[PDB]
């Protein structure tokens, strides 16, 4: 309560920015896959864009959302230009890490993790 | 199906626990004599809503919320669990 | 006499102390807790909303020609609710004096930029953001300057582990440099070196 | 003073050797496990026990600044012989 | 202007810590115990904040102790318990607090060592 | 044999004589394939159809809350009462104390140093027994 | 169970998995990926090698400090095998060449050596021994390579019972000899095929799926006397498979009929080269052998690996065969091949 705003009067207004940033990515996946020779197809590239958004769909603070949008635009600027190469873009897909299990019994078999 | 052990929670000084604490000093002595092999695992905490947890044959726990129930009102509440 | 203890030129303590008060009553709306240290260096604490008026004043005013921005650092202090204490070191080249200006911030309380006043801030101004996550208003470019293009983090925050959360290695399965969670071969050995005795009684904090 | 373990591997002065069934022995295949053959337990014992006149005798490495910090031993014990803590030298009286 | 926000402050997504270290991790807020070998009390007075210890194993090559987590070495100091709690909740870690254990003032009198009829009489000096 | 973890290797709640629940905290991960004591019973359940409810440790503390609230209260002591009722039920039985002198097992210091699996396995404690008797 | 072998860590580098392994084909094409998946986790891979120390250089990655140990050996010379399979727990034998050399026949690379590795491992006291054959390793076959592997598969098992016989289909990958072969037919104006490629069915499998299968074969408590067949999905028709290779590699496609008797003799000519021949009489027959169905064997799904379709991971290898004006094209513009259950 009683916290100054940052580019957001209320959550709904900040949701428009997120929807503006999503339209910037969806229009951009088909240009990165070609401009830098990625091994993915555009259909599955847009899926990862959507996935990276549902990762942060539970937030409700207007200030936090604006900072998330600000970072996303920076993440988009480094991709609109080829500042970040194939090594960085393919880092989101996690094509090497072993899928960490969820079942307690599988966790119990390997490691001391909770 | 068949009751295996009861356990009761209550506070020391909380007014809500009144009736559970008045219950023990009158009716606890009689009951344990009536059911020698039925552990009534009464436990006394600091701040907690009084409860009457009951344990049955297989994995099964039925509980009540006997908060602000008079001393006699607890007598019927637990007598229900026995029968 | 005392070859070990530093010579103390007390003249420059009076001059700074007079100027700190002069700045205090010529800009009351923002100035908080001006102070002068043993080492004769002035220190002015400013409400974050007054960064532009204070920095613009201390540059243009005839009696305070602080035109050179030495640096724009940031100290993380998790103890205080407003963690990030942005620091501005300034230099005069006219009166041959250095003045520090301090404001507080927070991971959700950005601060107005200064590139309008001091263009030197521009790169320093991102360095704070890249290292501390202190968003700055009205900056032109405002992107990461130091960290990799894919750090989802802010390294200099005290809550960031020293080794980091990710390591880079080369993989033939994918024929490119990949990122995996860090598994150090020898864990960093944190040395508990603090002595249990009051080294400095002049800074005692009663309970 | 190096002794070979039953698996043929060489035991170091710290007493270590890898068991016959340990997989970590692979690193020595086609190479060698270097061990220092000048042990420290044996060499220090071969020195003679010095005899002095006082009941308290100093010990340093010998060169002064090139030795070890200046320490003082007590030689009242007769059943045992006083030992310098830094270097393993020994002292007696009489 | 100002905004109304009743939701608890929550910045877990901004710091960018992996999810594997947000839910599972446990934080301990405590005042470190005085090293009983020494009789100084300066190590105390500052609330600390460690993290739950994790697996450490001998490296197969040298016997060094190797780890798979980055948070183990991190300790943060706070002036008061309340400030530490805000940091823990603010970053989403689970926390448990151990209350301060300050020694109880004791009545030491040199004269009790030499008492005519009490049992405090010290048999030596 | 299902290897567990020692008291220095797992977060566990021990209640002492006063009734004051206290919490161990992990210092070293258990050696080899050993796992936490409560994890084995949870895993052993899942192989069968018993499927114990709680998954991680924090849920087990919730279970301890239901069984006995005092256990989860760390470094807090409950002002127990109602000793009158226990005494009244005690007097009812008609057993007679045996006419044989009662002697504690620990009469001499040599019996102190070996009283548990941990102490028995240690070689320092075995040195003390050798020194005391000799 | 020595305390060192016990697994440790969250899985990755600088970890321990107790998979001390001797891979006898690390320098090759499949061996590169097997070592990677062993070294990506915590495994001390012993890599016997006879090549130059330069050709094994690329393998000094994909493994933490001292998780690799390189030893020299000669297949003819005994007592260099035992020196390498002594302390290992699992021995992975990937030895195999697709042509005869002056010193080594197919008998001496698919039958003799696996026997020497197998006999030297059973006496040494290893727990597992993973062997690789071909899916079309029937005794009643036409290729000289496939028939020899049939005998080696039986001879390996007789000396070393409870072996794991892996039977991959034609493996495709970055530095492979399947997609990099057909794509290289452009240097001749057309792509010769037998019966235009009809009546022949291929079931290619990705290397990483194969290497994941091999790596999980040294963990799963079962699969200690079983025989697998890593085939992968989408049994294409050779005409449709090669037509698709040129679909990704935007070059051309001019198939024409060619009898197998002429197309073998021409292949036999390329086998005379002292260097690695481009084609050989034995490689002609392998490319033109229908792949049996996987019905009567466990396969990948029964082991914990998801087969990866060719369409997904074909552009990674066929990009280098494109030319400018077609290097930036994507997977969308290829009209993928048609599967056939024939
Ligand atoms: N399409 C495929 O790739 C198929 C592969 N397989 C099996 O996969 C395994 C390897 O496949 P791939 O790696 O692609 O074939 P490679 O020829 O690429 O692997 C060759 C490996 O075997 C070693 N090798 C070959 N001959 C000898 C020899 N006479 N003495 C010692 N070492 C030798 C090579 O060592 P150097 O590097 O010194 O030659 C190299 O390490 C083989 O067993 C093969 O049968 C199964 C079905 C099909
Ligand atoms: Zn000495």
């Amino acid at each position: 309560t009683s916290v100054k705003p940052i580019f957001s009067r209320d959550l709904n207004e900040a949701k428009r920015r997120v929807r503006e940033l999503y339209r910037a990515w969806y229009r951009e996946v088909p240009n990165t896959v070609h401009l830098m020779q990625l091994d993915i197809t555009v259909k599955q590239g847009r899926d990862k864009v959507r996935e990276m958004f549902m990762k942060n769909a539970h937030v409700t603070d207007p200030r936090v959302v604006d900072l998330l949008v600000i970072k996303g635009k920076m993440e988009l600027q480094e991709t609109i230009k080829v500042w970040k190469q194939r090594t960085h873009v393919m880092r989101f897909f996690h094509e090497t890490e072993t899928p960490r299990p969820k079942d307690f019994l599988s966790k119990f078999y390997m490691g001391h993790d909770p | 199906l068949g009751l295996r052990e009861i356990r009761v929670h209550l506070c020391q000084r909380s007014p809500g626990s009144q009736g559970v604490r008045d219950f023990i000093v009158q009716r606890y002595v009689e009951l344990k004599k009536a059911h020698p092999n039925l552990p009534i695992l009464i436990r006394e905490c600091s701040e907690v809503q009084p409860k009457l947890w009951a344990r049955y044959a297989f994995g099964q726990e039925k509980t009540v919320s006997l908060n602000n129930l008079s001393a006699d009102e607890v007598t019927r509440a637990m007598q229900n669990v026995l029968s | 006499k005392r070859p070990t203890v530093r010579p103390r030129s007390d003249v420059t303590h009076k001059q700074l102390s007079a100027f700190g008060e002069y700045v205090a009553e010529i800009l009351p709306k923002y100035v908080q807790q001006v102070q002068v240290s043993c080492l004769d260096e002035l220190e002015i604490c400013i409400h974050p909303d007054g960064v532009i008026p204070t920095l613009t004043f201390l540059r243009d005013h005839t009696n305070a020609q602080f035109k050179s921005l030495a640096d724009l650092t940031a100290v993380d202090v998790p103890t205080r609710q407003n963690r990030f204490e942005i620091v501005y070191n300034l230099l005069s080249l006219r009166f041959n004096s250095r003045i520090r200006v301090k404001t507080y911030a927070d991971e959700l309380t950005p601060i107005d930029s200064i590139v309008s006043v001091h263009i030197a801030a521009n790169w320093y101004e991102r360095e704070v953001w890249d290292m501390f996550g202190v968003f700055f208003f009205n900056h032109p470019d405002l992107r990461r300057i130091l960290t990799d293009y894919g750090f989802e983090g802010h390294p200099f925050r005290k809550d960031f582990p020293l080794t980091g959360y990710v390591e880079l290695r080369y993989d033939d399965e994918v024929k490119r440099v990949v990122a995996e969670p860090v598994e150090l071969a020898q864990e960093f050995r944190k040395f508990d070196l603090n002595s249990p005795w009051e080294a400095f009684p002049a800074y005692r904090q009663p309970p | 003073g190096v002794q070979v373990s039953p698996s043929g591997e060489k035991i170091t002065h710290t007493g270590q050797v890898y068991d016959e069934k340990d997989y970590r022995r692979v690193r020595f295949v086609d190479r060698q496990k270097e061990v220092n053959e000048n042990f420290a337990i044996d060499l220090i014992a071969q020195q003679p026990v010095n005899e002095v006149e006082h009941r308290i005798i100093a010990c340093d490495g010998g060169g002064g600044a090139l030795g070890h910090p200046k320490v003082y031993i007590n030689l009242d014990k007769e059943t045992k012989t006083g030992t310098c803590g830094y270097c393993g030298l020994q002292f007696k009286q009489h | 202007q100002l905004i109304t926000v009743d939701e608890k402050l929550d910045i877990t997504t901004l710091t960018g810590v992996p999810e594997e270290h947000i839910k599972t991790r446990k934080v301990r807020i405590f005042v470190p115990a005085r090293n009983n070998m020494q009789s100084g009390v300066n190590n105390t007075k500052k609330w600390k904040m460690e993290f739950d210890t994790r697996e450490r194993w001998e490296n197969p090559l040298m016997g060094w102790a190797s780890t798979a987590d980055p948070l183990s070495n991190m300790v943060l100091t706070f002036s008061a318990k309340e400030d530490a709690i805000a940091f823990a909740e603010k970053n989403g870690w689970s926390y448990d607090v151990e209350e301060k254990k300050v020694p109880k003032p004791k009545s030491k009198s040199y004269g009790a060592n030499f008492s005519w009829n009490k049992r405090t009489r010290v048999s030596t000096k | 044999i299902l290897p567990g973890a020692a008291y220095t290797e797992k977060s566990a709640t021990y209640v002492n004589t006063e009734g004051r629940a206290q919490q161990t905290k992990v210092a070293v991960t258990p050696p080899g394939l050993a796992r936490e004591d409560w994890k084995i019973i949870r895993a052993l359940s899942e192989i069968a159809g018993i499927t114990l409810p709680y998954d991680t440790l924090d849920q087990v503390r919730n279970r301890l809350e239901e069984v006995s609230p005092n256990l989860v209260r760390y470094d807090d002591i409950e002002e127990t009462n109602y000793f009158q009722q226990a005494s009244e039920l005690a007097k009812l039985v008609n057993q007679e104390v045996l006419a044989d002198p009662l002697v504690p097992p620990q009469l001499t210091i040599k019996d102190f140093y070996m009283t548990d699996s941990i102490s028995r396995a240690s070689q320092t404690m075995a040195k003390c027994v050798k020194a005391v008797t000799e | 169970l020595h305390h060192a072998v016990i697994p440790h860590g969250k899985g990755g580098r600088s970890s321990v998995s107790g998979v001390v392994a001797t891979v006898f084909g690390a320098t090759g094409f499949l061996g590169r990926y097997v070592v990677n998946h062993l070294g990506r986790m915590g495994s001390q891979v012993i890599i016997p090698y006879r090549c130059d120390v330069y050709d094994i250089m690329h393998l000094r990655l994909m493994g933490d400090l001292g998780q690799l140990t390189f030893l020299e050996w000669d297949a003819r010379d005994k007592d260099s095998i035992r020196k390498a399979v002594q302390h290992s727990n699992v021995v992975i034998n990937l030895i195999g060449r697709e042509w005869e050399t002056r010193n080594f026949d197919f008998e001496d690379v698919f039958v003799n050596i696996p026997r020497a590795i197998a006999q030297a491992s059973k006496e040494a006291g290893v727990e597992r021994f993973i062997h690789v054959s071909h899916l079309n390793a029937s005794m009643k076959s036409s290729s000289k390579s496939l028939r020899s592997k049939a005998v080696g598969e039986k001879e390996v098992r007789s000396v070393f019972p409870e072996a794991i016989i892996i039977r991959p289909s034609d493996i495709f990958g970055r530095e492979d000899r399947f997609l990099n072969h057909f794509a290289n037919y452009r240097w001749f104006l057309a792509v010769p095929l037998v019966s235009l490629g009809f009546k022949t069915v291929k079931q290619p499998v990705y290397v990483a799926d194969v290497s994941k299968g091999i790596v999980n074969a040294t963990k799963d408590p079962d699969a200690v006397g079983k025989t697998f067949a890593f085939t992968g999905p989408n049994r294409y028709l050779l005409f449709h498979l090669v037509k698709y290779i040129f679909g990704m590699t935007h070059r051309t496609f001019i198939p024409y009929p060619l009898p197998l008797f002429v197309y073998s003799w021409i292949g036999k000519l390329f086998g005379l080269s002292p260097f690695e021949p481009w084609t050989t009489k034995d490689k002609v027959e392998r490319i033109h052998i229908s792949d049996v169905m996987p019905t009567d064997l466990p396969g990948l799904e029964d082991l914990g690996v998801q087969p990866t379709p060719l369409e997904l991971k074909s552009i990674e290898v066929l990009r280098r065969h494109r030319t400018y004006r077609w290097l930036s094209s994507e997977i969308e513009e290829t009209k993928p091949a048609k599967t056939v259950n024939y």
